[PDB]
């Protein structure tokens, strides 16, 4: 799906706080997204992440 | 900015902080350059999204009001129509923001001087990057505006296989890549300031770095080349 996709920061230098589902750990987790080229495991809200894959 | 130092306050008076609405407050996400009393030049990837933005001019410390700041809403966002979010290396990473009210120009708030159309810098030209971006891997945004000396790497060197290869286009400026200093998350959209013919001109709009990391030897920070967009910039402002 998308929850199995890797965390991806991307090449851009924006500061966008987002959340991803962590594999080695098992929980939705904050990260800084750069603002371009994001993939599916990237949710604007923590509630999106949980509903989406949890 | 990684490997930099705190700028003298208000020493880069065209630098702006671009912030998105959060609750009833505001949070920094990108830099920008004031180019008219009511227009700001930034990166497309900063604003190609449905957020409510504001611009802060005269800023130095993000979490303390010192008295030089003016806080204005964003009225209109004009993303370059060729910008592609899935391909930053294709270029066109530029956007213009019209402000909901004009800022007042003073010693602290000044227009950024732009290069003449088509200007290409000689290799190793002296430039400075500024911003409130990260200063270390896994850090927070900087509290105070930072600067770093970031000399240019010309298209010929930057396009070589040990640098950026085909990723870089002629419509971009490469700077840095020494493994000590670079832009980092939060610096996007901001200026690369270059001293040319006796004034600091804004030759770059901070765009991207290698996915390897912000500060990586032979992976210079990459900027949109402002001089390639002068006619586009002037026409958008004249029309919008």
């Amino acid at each position: 799906s998308i929850c199995s996709e890797p965390k991806k920061v991307g090449r851009c230098l924006g500061y966008f706080p987002r959340f991803y589902f962590d594999s080695e750990t098992g929980k939705c987790t904050p990260f800084i997204y750069g603002g371009c080229g994001g993939n599916g495991n990237n949710f604007e809200t923590l509630h999106q992440c949980r509903a989406i894959c949890r | 900015v990684v490997g930099g130092t705190e700028a003298q306050r208000n020493s880069w008076p065209s630098q702006i902080s671009l912030q998105y609405r959060s609750g009833s407050s505001w949070a920094h996400t990108c830099g920008g350059t004031l180019i008219r009393q009511n227009w700001v030049m930034t990166a497309a990837h900063c604003v190609d999204r449905e957020l409510t933005f504001r611009v802060v001019v005269g800023e130095h410390n993000l979490n303390q009001n010192d008295g030089t700041e003016q806080y204005v809403g964003v009225q209109k966002i004009v993303v370059h129509p060729y910008w592609n979010t899935d391909d930053v290396a294709a270029g066109y990473d530029i956007a213009l923001l019209r402000l909901a009210q004009s800022v007042t120009l003073n010693s602290y708030v000044q227009l950024g001087v732009l290069p003449r159309a088509g200007t290409i810098l000689a290799n190793n030209s002296p430039c400075y990057i500024t911003g409130w971006g990260l200063t270390r891997t896994n850090g927070q945004l900087a509290q105070t505006l930072q600067q770093a000396y970031l000399p240019t790497v010309d298209y010929a060197i930057c396009s070589s296989s040990s640098y950026w290869g085909s990723t870089v286009k002629n419509s971009m400026v490469c700077a840095g890549g020494d493994g000590v200093r670079s832009g980092c998350q939060g610096d996007s959209g901001g200026p690369l300031h270059c001293l040319v013919n006796g004034q600091y001109a804004v030759h770059g709009v901070t765009s991207f770095v290698s996915r390897l990391g912000c500060n990586v030897t032979r992976k210079p920070t990459v900027f949109t080349r402002v001089s390639a967009y002068i006619s586009w910039i002037n026409n958008v402002i004249a029309s919008n």
